[PDB]
Protein backbone atom coordinates (compact mmCIF):
# COMPACT_ATOMS: atom_id res chain seq x y z
CA UNK A 1 0.00 0.00 0.00
CA UNK A 2 2.71 2.66 -1.05
CA UNK A 3 2.24 6.04 0.37
CA UNK A 4 4.45 9.12 -0.12
CA UNK A 5 4.53 11.73 2.56
CA UNK A 6 6.14 15.21 1.50
CA UNK A 7 7.58 17.69 3.98
CA UNK A 8 10.53 20.76 4.32
CA UNK A 9 7.73 23.23 1.79
CA UNK A 10 8.47 26.69 3.30
CA UNK A 11 8.56 30.53 1.58
CA UNK A 12 11.48 30.78 -0.03
CA UNK A 13 12.95 34.40 -1.64
CA UNK A 14 14.51 34.87 -4.92
CA UNK A 15 18.05 33.01 -5.83
CA UNK A 16 17.62 31.01 -2.14
CA UNK A 17 17.92 27.62 -1.97
CA UNK A 18 14.71 25.16 -0.27
CA UNK A 19 15.46 21.29 0.31
CA UNK A 20 12.01 19.10 0.08
CA UNK A 21 12.11 15.65 1.14
CA UNK A 22 9.30 12.91 1.00
CA UNK A 23 9.04 9.97 2.99
CA UNK A 24 7.95 6.51 1.54
CA UNK A 25 6.44 3.49 3.00
CA UNK A 26 4.35 0.73 1.72
CA UNK A 27 6.63 -0.43 -0.67
CA UNK A 28 10.44 -0.87 -1.00
CA UNK A 29 11.93 2.52 -1.20
CA UNK A 30 15.04 0.87 -3.21
CA UNK A 31 13.12 -1.12 -5.55
CA UNK A 32 11.44 2.22 -7.20
CA UNK A 33 12.51 4.82 -9.72
CA UNK A 34 11.22 8.22 -7.71
CA UNK A 35 9.93 11.54 -9.79
CA UNK A 36 9.02 14.85 -8.32
CA UNK A 37 5.98 16.79 -10.03
CA UNK A 38 4.53 20.24 -9.05
CA UNK A 39 1.05 21.98 -9.29
CA UNK A 40 0.38 25.19 -10.20
CA UNK A 41 -2.54 27.33 -11.87
CA UNK A 42 -0.07 28.39 -14.63
CA UNK A 43 1.22 24.51 -15.48
CA UNK A 44 -1.43 22.37 -14.01
CA UNK A 45 0.46 18.96 -13.57
CA UNK A 46 4.49 19.83 -14.33
CA UNK A 47 6.58 16.45 -14.16
CA UNK A 48 10.44 17.68 -12.78
CA UNK A 49 12.18 15.05 -12.46
CA UNK A 50 12.92 11.56 -11.92
CA UNK A 51 15.87 9.52 -10.09
CA UNK A 52 16.30 5.74 -10.91
CA UNK A 53 15.81 3.14 -8.41
CA UNK A 54 19.74 3.10 -7.72
CA UNK A 55 20.34 6.13 -7.56
CA UNK A 56 22.45 6.79 -10.36
CA UNK A 57 20.72 8.14 -13.58
CA UNK A 58 18.44 11.72 -13.51
CA UNK A 59 16.53 13.58 -16.04
CA UNK A 60 15.20 16.49 -15.70
CA UNK A 61 12.73 19.14 -17.21
CA UNK A 62 13.73 21.62 -19.33
CA UNK A 63 12.39 24.32 -16.94
CA UNK A 64 14.09 23.29 -14.05
CA UNK A 65 17.26 21.23 -15.94
CA UNK A 66 20.64 23.14 -14.52
CA UNK A 67 18.29 24.44 -10.88
CA UNK A 68 16.52 21.46 -9.73
CA UNK A 69 18.42 18.17 -8.40
CA UNK A 70 17.05 15.01 -7.35
CA UNK A 71 18.06 12.84 -5.20
CA UNK A 72 17.71 9.70 -2.88
CA UNK A 73 18.64 8.04 0.42
CA UNK A 74 17.49 4.62 0.34
CA UNK A 75 18.42 3.91 4.06
CA UNK A 76 15.80 5.89 5.45
CA UNK A 77 13.31 5.48 2.18
CA UNK A 78 13.06 9.54 1.52
CA UNK A 79 12.91 11.15 -1.60
CA UNK A 80 14.49 14.94 -1.83
CA UNK A 81 14.51 17.84 -4.02
CA UNK A 82 17.32 20.31 -4.22
CA UNK A 83 16.14 23.26 -5.78
CA UNK A 84 18.59 25.96 -5.49
CA UNK A 85 18.26 29.58 -7.22
CA UNK A 86 14.47 29.33 -6.53
CA UNK A 87 12.25 31.62 -8.57
CA UNK A 88 8.87 33.14 -8.09
CA UNK A 89 7.92 30.87 -10.88
CA UNK A 90 8.50 28.32 -8.66
CA UNK A 91 5.75 28.70 -6.72
CA UNK A 92 3.83 25.39 -6.95
CA UNK A 93 2.44 22.62 -4.54
CA UNK A 94 5.10 20.18 -4.88
CA UNK A 95 3.85 16.01 -5.00
CA UNK A 96 5.82 13.18 -3.88
CA UNK A 97 5.24 10.62 -6.97
CA UNK A 98 5.92 6.94 -7.64
CA UNK A 99 4.56 3.82 -9.54
CA UNK A 100 2.84 0.73 -8.02
CA UNK A 101 4.64 -1.46 -11.43
CA UNK A 102 8.09 -2.22 -11.71
CA UNK A 103 8.29 -4.76 -13.53
CA UNK A 104 10.01 -2.67 -16.09
CA UNK A 105 11.80 -0.53 -13.78
CA UNK A 106 13.66 1.22 -16.63
CA UNK A 107 13.68 4.59 -18.81
CA UNK A 108 10.86 5.62 -19.75
CA UNK A 109 8.97 2.89 -18.23
CA UNK A 110 8.40 5.02 -14.76
CA UNK A 111 6.70 7.98 -16.64
CA UNK A 112 3.47 5.37 -17.71
CA UNK A 113 1.95 4.32 -14.53
CA UNK A 114 2.83 7.78 -11.80
CA UNK A 115 -0.43 5.77 -9.84
CA UNK A 116 1.27 6.44 -6.39
CA UNK A 117 0.72 10.75 -5.30
CA UNK A 118 1.56 11.91 -1.81
CA UNK A 119 -0.10 14.98 0.10
CA UNK A 120 1.70 17.25 -1.66
CA UNK A 121 3.85 20.58 0.06
CA UNK A 122 3.49 24.45 -0.91
CA UNK A 123 6.78 25.75 -1.77
CA UNK A 124 6.75 29.62 -2.54
CA UNK B 1 1.51 19.35 -25.06
CA UNK B 2 -2.14 18.19 -23.79
CA UNK B 3 -5.07 20.35 -24.11
CA UNK B 4 -8.57 19.48 -22.55
CA UNK B 5 -11.99 20.63 -23.27
CA UNK B 6 -14.20 21.79 -21.86
CA UNK B 7 -12.09 23.83 -19.90
CA UNK B 8 -15.19 23.83 -17.40
CA UNK B 9 -17.87 21.47 -17.33
CA UNK B 10 -21.09 21.60 -15.28
CA UNK B 11 -22.80 18.35 -14.99
CA UNK B 12 -26.36 18.31 -13.23
CA UNK B 13 -25.53 15.91 -10.51
CA UNK B 14 -26.79 11.94 -11.77
CA UNK B 15 -25.66 13.01 -15.41
CA UNK B 16 -23.13 11.53 -17.78
CA UNK B 17 -19.66 13.57 -18.44
CA UNK B 18 -17.03 13.87 -20.89
CA UNK B 19 -13.43 15.13 -21.22
CA UNK B 20 -11.59 15.82 -24.14
CA UNK B 21 -7.59 15.63 -24.38
CA UNK B 22 -6.29 16.22 -27.64
CA UNK B 23 -2.47 16.05 -27.66
CA UNK B 24 -0.40 18.31 -29.73
CA UNK B 25 1.57 14.77 -31.04
CA UNK B 26 0.53 10.93 -31.65
CA UNK B 27 0.64 9.50 -27.90
CA UNK B 28 1.98 6.36 -29.61
CA UNK B 29 4.86 4.87 -27.66
CA UNK B 30 7.32 2.91 -29.73
CA UNK B 31 5.77 -0.31 -28.80
CA UNK B 32 2.77 0.32 -30.75
CA UNK B 33 0.81 1.16 -27.04
CA UNK B 34 -0.56 4.21 -26.00
CA UNK B 35 0.41 5.36 -22.33
CA UNK B 36 -2.47 8.54 -21.90
CA UNK B 37 -3.50 8.21 -18.49
CA UNK B 38 -6.77 10.08 -16.48
CA UNK B 39 -6.05 11.47 -12.82
CA UNK B 40 -9.09 12.78 -10.67
CA UNK B 41 -7.88 15.84 -8.33
CA UNK B 42 -10.38 16.31 -5.57
CA UNK B 43 -10.41 19.98 -3.75
CA UNK B 44 -7.57 19.83 -1.32
CA UNK B 45 -6.33 16.44 -1.66
CA UNK B 46 -3.79 14.96 -4.23
CA UNK B 47 -4.65 13.49 -7.82
CA UNK B 48 -5.92 9.56 -8.02
CA UNK B 49 -5.33 7.69 -11.15
CA UNK B 50 -8.66 6.09 -12.67
CA UNK B 51 -8.10 5.43 -16.51
CA UNK B 52 -4.88 3.63 -18.00
CA UNK B 53 -3.78 2.96 -21.24
CA UNK B 54 -6.61 5.35 -22.68
CA UNK B 55 -9.81 2.93 -21.29
CA UNK B 56 -8.27 0.46 -18.75
CA UNK B 57 -9.95 1.44 -14.81
CA UNK B 58 -7.36 1.20 -11.87
CA UNK B 59 -8.75 -1.44 -9.38
CA UNK B 60 -10.64 -0.06 -6.72
CA UNK B 61 -11.91 2.35 -9.53
CA UNK B 62 -15.75 2.50 -10.14
CA UNK B 63 -17.81 1.12 -12.80
CA UNK B 64 -18.66 4.68 -14.29
CA UNK B 65 -15.45 5.18 -15.17
CA UNK B 66 -14.41 4.36 -19.07
CA UNK B 67 -12.86 6.15 -21.91
CA UNK B 68 -11.93 5.61 -25.31
CA UNK B 69 -9.36 7.22 -27.94
CA UNK B 70 -6.40 7.26 -30.52
CA UNK B 71 -3.56 9.18 -32.14
CA UNK B 72 -4.31 12.06 -30.89
CA UNK B 73 -7.77 12.72 -29.39
CA UNK B 74 -8.98 10.93 -26.09
CA UNK B 75 -11.96 11.14 -24.03
CA UNK B 76 -12.53 10.60 -20.36
CA UNK B 77 -16.05 9.19 -19.84
CA UNK B 78 -18.54 9.08 -16.73
CA UNK B 79 -21.51 7.46 -17.20
CA UNK B 80 -23.03 9.65 -14.14
CA UNK B 81 -21.01 12.51 -11.75
CA UNK B 82 -21.66 11.61 -8.33
CA UNK B 83 -21.01 14.25 -5.32
CA UNK B 84 -18.08 12.76 -4.65
CA UNK B 85 -16.64 12.84 -8.09
CA UNK B 86 -16.67 16.97 -7.64
CA UNK B 87 -12.83 18.28 -8.80
CA UNK B 88 -10.47 18.07 -11.55
CA UNK B 89 -9.90 15.63 -14.27
CA UNK B 90 -6.31 15.68 -15.93
CA UNK B 91 -4.59 14.22 -18.74
CA UNK B 92 -1.56 12.96 -18.78
CA UNK B 93 0.98 11.34 -21.26
CA UNK B 94 4.03 9.03 -20.44
CA UNK B 95 4.61 8.14 -24.10
CA UNK B 96 7.30 11.69 -25.08
CA UNK B 97 9.77 12.30 -22.46
CA UNK B 98 9.27 14.35 -19.88
CA UNK B 99 6.00 13.17 -18.92
CA UNK B 100 3.01 15.95 -19.41
CA UNK B 101 -0.26 16.75 -18.26
CA UNK B 102 -3.00 19.11 -19.54
CA UNK B 103 -4.06 21.73 -17.73
CA UNK B 104 -7.24 19.82 -16.28
CA UNK B 105 -11.18 20.18 -16.30
CA UNK B 106 -12.90 21.35 -13.66
CA UNK B 107 -15.83 19.26 -13.07
CA UNK B 108 -18.64 20.86 -10.97
CA UNK B 109 -22.16 19.27 -9.49
CA UNK C 1 29.63 -28.96 -37.80
CA UNK C 2 32.10 -26.63 -35.99
CA UNK C 3 30.04 -26.73 -33.04
CA UNK C 4 32.72 -27.36 -30.30
CA UNK C 5 34.85 -24.18 -31.71
CA UNK C 6 31.53 -22.05 -30.97
CA UNK C 7 31.11 -23.46 -27.27
CA UNK C 8 34.43 -24.39 -26.12
CA UNK C 9 35.83 -20.55 -27.68
CA UNK C 10 38.14 -19.29 -25.65
CA UNK C 11 36.30 -15.93 -26.01
CA UNK C 12 32.80 -14.67 -26.05
CA UNK C 13 31.48 -11.16 -26.99
CA UNK C 14 29.21 -9.00 -24.99
CA UNK C 15 25.36 -9.41 -24.84
CA UNK C 16 24.41 -5.86 -26.86
CA UNK C 17 27.58 -6.82 -29.29
CA UNK C 18 26.60 -10.57 -30.03
CA UNK C 19 28.90 -12.37 -32.40
CA UNK C 20 26.73 -15.15 -35.03
CA UNK C 21 28.24 -17.93 -36.45
CA UNK C 22 26.39 -19.72 -39.44
CA UNK C 23 27.01 -23.30 -39.03
CA UNK C 24 25.75 -24.91 -42.98
CA UNK C 25 27.06 -27.60 -45.20
CA UNK C 26 27.74 -30.33 -42.15
CA UNK C 27 26.80 -32.73 -40.03
CA UNK C 28 25.46 -31.35 -36.89
CA UNK C 29 26.17 -34.06 -33.91
CA UNK C 30 23.73 -32.94 -31.07
CA UNK C 31 24.67 -35.71 -29.07
CA UNK C 32 28.08 -34.60 -27.46
CA UNK C 33 25.79 -31.49 -26.31
CA UNK C 34 22.24 -33.18 -25.27
CA UNK C 35 23.39 -35.48 -22.53
CA UNK C 36 26.61 -33.47 -21.62
CA UNK C 37 27.04 -31.69 -18.16
CA UNK C 38 28.78 -29.07 -19.73
CA UNK C 39 25.56 -26.95 -19.87
CA UNK C 40 23.49 -25.73 -16.71
CA UNK C 41 20.76 -25.24 -18.94
CA UNK C 42 19.47 -26.84 -22.08
CA UNK C 43 16.16 -25.12 -23.12
CA UNK C 44 14.80 -25.77 -26.50
CA UNK C 45 11.37 -24.12 -28.00
CA UNK C 46 9.58 -26.26 -29.48
CA UNK C 47 11.92 -28.54 -30.76
CA UNK C 48 13.22 -31.59 -28.54
CA UNK C 49 16.89 -31.68 -27.75
CA UNK C 50 16.52 -35.96 -28.26
CA UNK C 51 15.75 -35.36 -31.53
CA UNK C 52 18.05 -32.82 -32.93
CA UNK C 53 19.88 -35.22 -34.98
CA UNK C 54 16.53 -36.08 -36.99
CA UNK C 55 16.20 -32.49 -38.31
CA UNK C 56 17.39 -31.13 -40.87
CA UNK C 57 17.58 -27.24 -41.75
CA UNK C 58 18.78 -24.59 -44.11
CA UNK C 59 21.58 -23.40 -41.73
CA UNK C 60 21.97 -23.04 -38.32
CA UNK C 61 23.06 -19.68 -36.43
CA UNK C 62 25.36 -20.07 -33.14
CA UNK C 63 24.74 -16.48 -31.29
CA UNK C 64 27.48 -16.32 -28.82
CA UNK C 65 27.96 -14.13 -25.74
CA UNK C 66 28.22 -13.47 -21.95
CA UNK C 67 25.26 -12.43 -19.86
CA UNK C 68 24.67 -12.48 -16.06
CA UNK C 69 22.98 -15.87 -15.07
CA UNK C 70 20.66 -13.78 -13.64
CA UNK C 71 19.74 -12.56 -17.04
CA UNK C 72 19.92 -15.96 -18.74
CA UNK C 73 16.22 -16.37 -18.84
CA UNK C 74 15.89 -13.18 -20.69
CA UNK C 75 16.78 -15.15 -23.82
CA UNK C 76 14.21 -16.50 -24.63
CA UNK C 77 10.51 -15.78 -26.99
CA UNK C 78 7.90 -13.68 -25.26
CA UNK C 79 10.00 -12.33 -22.63
CA UNK C 80 11.03 -8.53 -21.20
CA UNK C 81 13.82 -7.28 -19.85
CA UNK C 82 17.09 -4.83 -20.30
CA UNK C 83 18.37 -8.02 -22.08
CA UNK C 84 15.61 -9.01 -23.80
CA UNK C 85 14.63 -5.60 -24.44
CA UNK C 86 17.83 -3.68 -25.32
CA UNK C 87 20.54 -6.43 -25.90
CA UNK C 88 19.61 -9.61 -27.46
CA UNK C 89 15.75 -10.30 -28.31
CA UNK C 90 14.22 -13.73 -29.42
CA UNK C 91 10.97 -13.81 -31.56
CA UNK C 92 7.81 -14.54 -31.08
CA UNK C 93 8.28 -18.45 -32.60
CA UNK C 94 9.78 -21.66 -32.05
CA UNK C 95 13.38 -21.75 -31.15
CA UNK C 96 15.97 -23.98 -31.69
CA UNK C 97 18.15 -24.43 -27.98
CA UNK C 98 19.76 -22.28 -25.75
CA UNK C 99 22.72 -23.72 -24.52
CA UNK C 100 24.57 -21.96 -21.21
CA UNK C 101 27.03 -22.64 -19.00
CA UNK C 102 28.65 -21.31 -15.42
CA UNK C 103 31.73 -19.55 -16.27
CA UNK C 104 32.36 -17.90 -13.01
CA UNK C 105 35.96 -19.34 -12.97
CA UNK C 106 36.48 -18.52 -16.55
CA UNK C 107 35.28 -15.00 -17.02
CA UNK C 108 34.47 -13.92 -13.95
CA UNK C 109 36.70 -12.04 -11.70
CA UNK C 110 37.44 -10.99 -7.69
CA UNK C 111 37.29 -7.60 -8.41
CA UNK C 112 34.59 -7.87 -11.12
CA UNK C 113 35.43 -8.15 -14.70
CA UNK C 114 33.93 -5.45 -16.69
CA UNK C 115 35.31 -6.18 -20.15
CA UNK C 116 31.85 -7.09 -20.89
CA UNK C 117 29.03 -4.66 -21.41
CA UNK C 118 25.68 -4.36 -21.90
CA UNK C 119 22.63 -1.52 -22.73
CA UNK C 120 20.07 -0.34 -21.18
CA UNK C 121 19.30 2.84 -22.48
CA UNK C 122 17.61 2.67 -26.66
CA UNK C 123 15.31 5.10 -28.06
CA UNK C 124 12.83 1.78 -28.81
CA UNK C 125 13.67 -1.52 -28.19
CA UNK C 126 15.51 -4.30 -30.00
CA UNK C 127 13.77 -6.35 -33.34
CA UNK C 128 14.18 -10.00 -32.75
CA UNK C 129 18.21 -10.82 -33.47
CA UNK C 130 19.09 -7.34 -33.84
CA UNK C 131 22.53 -6.37 -33.32
CA UNK C 132 22.92 -2.48 -31.79
CA UNK C 133 26.81 -1.66 -31.38
CA UNK C 134 26.90 2.08 -31.15
CA UNK C 135 27.56 4.20 -28.47
CA UNK C 136 26.11 7.71 -28.42
CA UNK C 137 24.91 9.02 -25.53
CA UNK C 138 21.33 8.86 -24.78
CA UNK C 139 19.30 12.02 -24.96
CA UNK C 140 15.54 11.13 -23.32
CA UNK C 141 13.84 13.29 -26.03
CA UNK C 142 16.06 12.50 -29.08
CA UNK C 143 18.07 15.97 -28.36
CA UNK C 144 21.81 16.48 -28.50
CA UNK C 145 23.08 16.12 -25.35
CA UNK C 146 27.15 16.05 -24.11
CA UNK C 147 27.60 13.48 -20.58
CA UNK C 148 27.69 14.37 -17.87
CA UNK C 149 25.38 16.70 -18.35
CA UNK C 150 21.87 16.46 -16.79
CA UNK C 151 19.92 14.61 -18.80
CA UNK C 152 23.11 13.10 -21.26
CA UNK C 153 23.86 9.41 -20.49
CA UNK C 154 26.03 6.70 -21.99
CA UNK C 155 23.16 3.62 -23.29
CA UNK C 156 25.87 1.25 -22.07
CA UNK C 157 27.07 -0.22 -18.89
CA UNK C 158 29.16 -2.77 -17.40
CA UNK C 159 28.52 -6.39 -16.24
CA UNK C 160 29.59 -6.90 -12.03
CA UNK C 161 30.85 -10.41 -13.09
CA UNK C 162 28.10 -15.10 -11.58
CA UNK C 163 28.91 -15.04 -15.81
CA UNK C 164 27.49 -17.47 -18.30
CA UNK C 165 28.33 -18.06 -21.78
CA UNK C 166 25.31 -19.04 -23.50
CA UNK C 167 25.37 -20.10 -26.98
CA UNK C 168 21.72 -19.90 -29.29
CA UNK C 169 21.04 -22.12 -31.94
CA UNK C 170 18.68 -20.38 -34.44
CA UNK C 171 17.20 -22.62 -36.77
CA UNK C 172 16.39 -21.60 -40.54
CA UNK C 173 22.53 -28.16 -46.07
CA UNK C 174 23.06 -29.32 -42.37
CA UNK C 175 21.80 -32.57 -40.79
CA UNK C 176 22.13 -34.65 -38.55
CA UNK C 177 24.40 -38.06 -38.59
CA UNK C 178 23.28 -41.08 -40.11
CA UNK C 179 22.27 -44.52 -38.09
CA UNK C 180 24.57 -47.46 -39.12
C1 LIG D 1 34.45 -28.79 -24.76
O1 LIG D 1 35.73 -29.27 -24.04
C2 LIG D 1 35.40 -30.28 -23.07
C3 LIG D 1 36.70 -30.62 -22.37
O2 LIG D 1 37.46 -29.46 -22.05
C4 LIG D 1 34.75 -31.51 -23.77
O3 LIG D 1 34.28 -32.44 -22.83
C5 LIG D 1 35.13 -33.64 -22.75
O4 LIG D 1 35.15 -34.40 -24.09
C6 LIG D 1 35.97 -35.59 -24.03
C7 LIG D 1 35.93 -36.24 -25.39
O5 LIG D 1 34.84 -37.13 -25.52
C8 LIG D 1 35.33 -36.48 -22.90
O6 LIG D 1 35.88 -37.79 -22.80
C9 LIG D 1 37.31 -37.80 -22.43
O7 LIG D 1 38.10 -38.51 -23.43
C10 LIG D 1 39.51 -38.55 -23.11
C11 LIG D 1 40.22 -39.34 -24.27
O8 LIG D 1 41.56 -39.85 -23.93
C12 LIG D 1 39.67 -39.30 -21.75
O9 LIG D 1 41.02 -39.34 -21.39
C13 LIG D 1 38.90 -38.56 -20.67
O10 LIG D 1 39.00 -39.23 -19.39
C14 LIG D 1 37.47 -38.53 -21.10
O11 LIG D 1 37.05 -39.80 -21.28
C15 LIG D 1 35.37 -35.73 -21.51
O12 LIG D 1 34.81 -36.54 -20.45
C16 LIG D 1 34.56 -34.50 -21.68
N1 LIG D 1 34.54 -33.77 -20.43
C17 LIG D 1 33.41 -33.42 -19.85
C18 LIG D 1 33.49 -32.66 -18.57
O13 LIG D 1 32.33 -33.71 -20.37
C19 LIG D 1 33.48 -30.97 -24.53
O14 LIG D 1 32.79 -32.05 -25.22
C20 LIG D 1 33.81 -29.91 -25.51
N2 LIG D 1 32.58 -29.44 -26.14
C21 LIG D 1 32.35 -29.57 -27.43
C22 LIG D 1 31.04 -29.09 -27.95
O15 LIG D 1 33.20 -30.08 -28.18
C1 LIG E 1 26.54 -39.35 -24.71
O1 LIG E 1 26.90 -38.67 -26.05
C2 LIG E 1 28.15 -39.15 -26.54
C3 LIG E 1 28.43 -38.42 -27.83
O2 LIG E 1 29.59 -38.91 -28.48
C4 LIG E 1 28.02 -40.69 -26.76
O3 LIG E 1 29.22 -41.20 -27.24
C5 LIG E 1 27.68 -41.39 -25.40
O4 LIG E 1 27.57 -42.83 -25.53
C6 LIG E 1 26.40 -40.83 -24.91
N1 LIG E 1 26.03 -41.47 -23.66
C7 LIG E 1 25.17 -42.46 -23.62
C8 LIG E 1 24.86 -43.05 -22.28
O5 LIG E 1 24.65 -42.88 -24.65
Amino acid sequence: QAQLVESGGALVQPGRSLRLSCAASGFTFRNYAMHWVRQAPATGLQWLAVITSDGRNKFYADSVKGRFTISREDSKNTLYLQMDSLRGEDTAVYYCVTQRDNSRDYFPHYFHDMDVWGQGTTVA
Amino acid sequence: VLTQSPLSLPVTLGQPASISCRSSQSLVYSDGDTYLNWFQQRPGQSPRRLIYQVSNRDSGVPDRFSGSGSGTDFTLKISRVEAEDVGVYYCMQGSHWPPTFGQGTKVEI
Amino acid sequence: CPFGEVFNATKFPSVYAWERKKISNCVADYSVLYNSTFFSTFKCYGVSATKLNDLCFSNVYADSFVVKGDDVRQIAPGQTGVIADYNYKLPDDFMGCVLAWNTRNIDATSTGNYNYKYRYLRHGKLRPFERDISNVPFSPDGKPCTPPALNCYWPLNDYGFQPYRVVVLSFETVCGPKLS
